[PDB]
């Protein structure tokens, strides 16, 4: 029940992570 | 430019939207995002602690806590940012907002940053907290930013998130508000940005439970038309008739 819920909190958590590193990186690039 | 007013787990019409955002700035692009989105199994970020006082910490311990909590949650470079402020809600509701960024911990831009300072202070009755907010130019453009002044024991510095480390928080070690206006002026300086308008709020309120909303504008500055001196002036006279604690809001 909270059960789908709870796992997608968790995915979307570690999508976004992942995707604010690689975020990072790229606004040095362009700043230098 | 995007903001999610979904909640968590957020909708799907604002997560493809983040998505196909980060998409047409990258790059690599629909490859980027392809990685992400369909890998078989990604590692759980770790939660960091929301700080707690101890009676070994000083002042200054305190806020090199919080803002460490703050570094670790990350800047949000994604483009979506995940919690929705609503500026001119009572402080209230923006505690609550602030308590779901401690449950949900995600990353954190300017704004949401100071909700969250104003969050973790509010225990600490001797430091006071008011919002600084600058208009800036760069390269064609304006930009807006907000970090939250401190001010505690004759001294004040600042709590925030930035994109540079320069325009964020800073020591209690101002003798006057002015110098702290300054630095951040020479630290936009540092990244050719002209600074246009400085905005300086009341000391926000203790209690978590307030129905009012916090004064963001009370002191309104157009420092580009304006001389060191002048801007020194007023800064100085507005900072004596915050500490003497007699002004009403505009």
């Amino acid at each position: 029940q909270k059960s789908a819920q709870q796992e997608l909190k968790q995915r979307q958590r570690a999508e976004i992570y992942a995707l604010n590193r690689v975020m990072t990186e790229l606004e040095q690039q362009q700043f230098d | 430019f995007h903001v999610n007013k979904s909640g968590f787990p957020i909708d799907s019409h604002t997560w493809e939207r983040m998505w196909m955002h980060v998409a047409k700035v990258h790059p690599k692009g629909g490859e980027m995002v392809g990685a992400i989105r369909n890998a078989a199994f990604l590692a759980k970020p770790s939660i960091p602690q929301v700080p707690n006082y101890r009676l070994s910490m000083t002042i200054p311990d305190w806020l090199q806590a919080i803002q460490n909590y703050m570094k670790t949650l990350q800047y949000n470079h994604t483009g979506t940012q995940f919690f929705e402020i609503r500026k001119m809600r009572p402080l209230s509701g923006l505690m609550e907002t602030a308590k779901e960024m401690t449950r949900e911990s995600l990353p954190i831009k300017c704004l949401e940053a100071v909700i969250l300072g104003i969050y973790l202070t509010n225990g600490q009755p001797s430091i006071e907290r008011f919002p600084i907010s600058f208009k800036t130019y760069f390269s064609g453009n304006y930009f807006h930013h907000v970090v939250l002044g401190i001010y505690c024991n004759g001294r004040y510095g600042s709590l925030g998130m930035s994109r540079r480390a320069e325009l964020m928080d800073k020591p209690l070690t101002f003798r006057t508000l002015s110098d702290l206006i300054f630095d951040f002026e020479d630290s936009y300086k540092k990244y050719l940005h002209t600074v246009k308008k400085v905005k300086i709020g009341l000391y926000v309120p203790h209690e978590p439970h307030s129905f009012q909303p916090i004064e963001w504008k009370q002191l309104v500055l157009n420092v580009s038309k304006m001389l060191r001196a002048d801007i020194r002036k007023e800064l100085e006279k507005y900072a004596r008739d915050m500490r003497m604690k007699i002004l009403k809001p505009a």
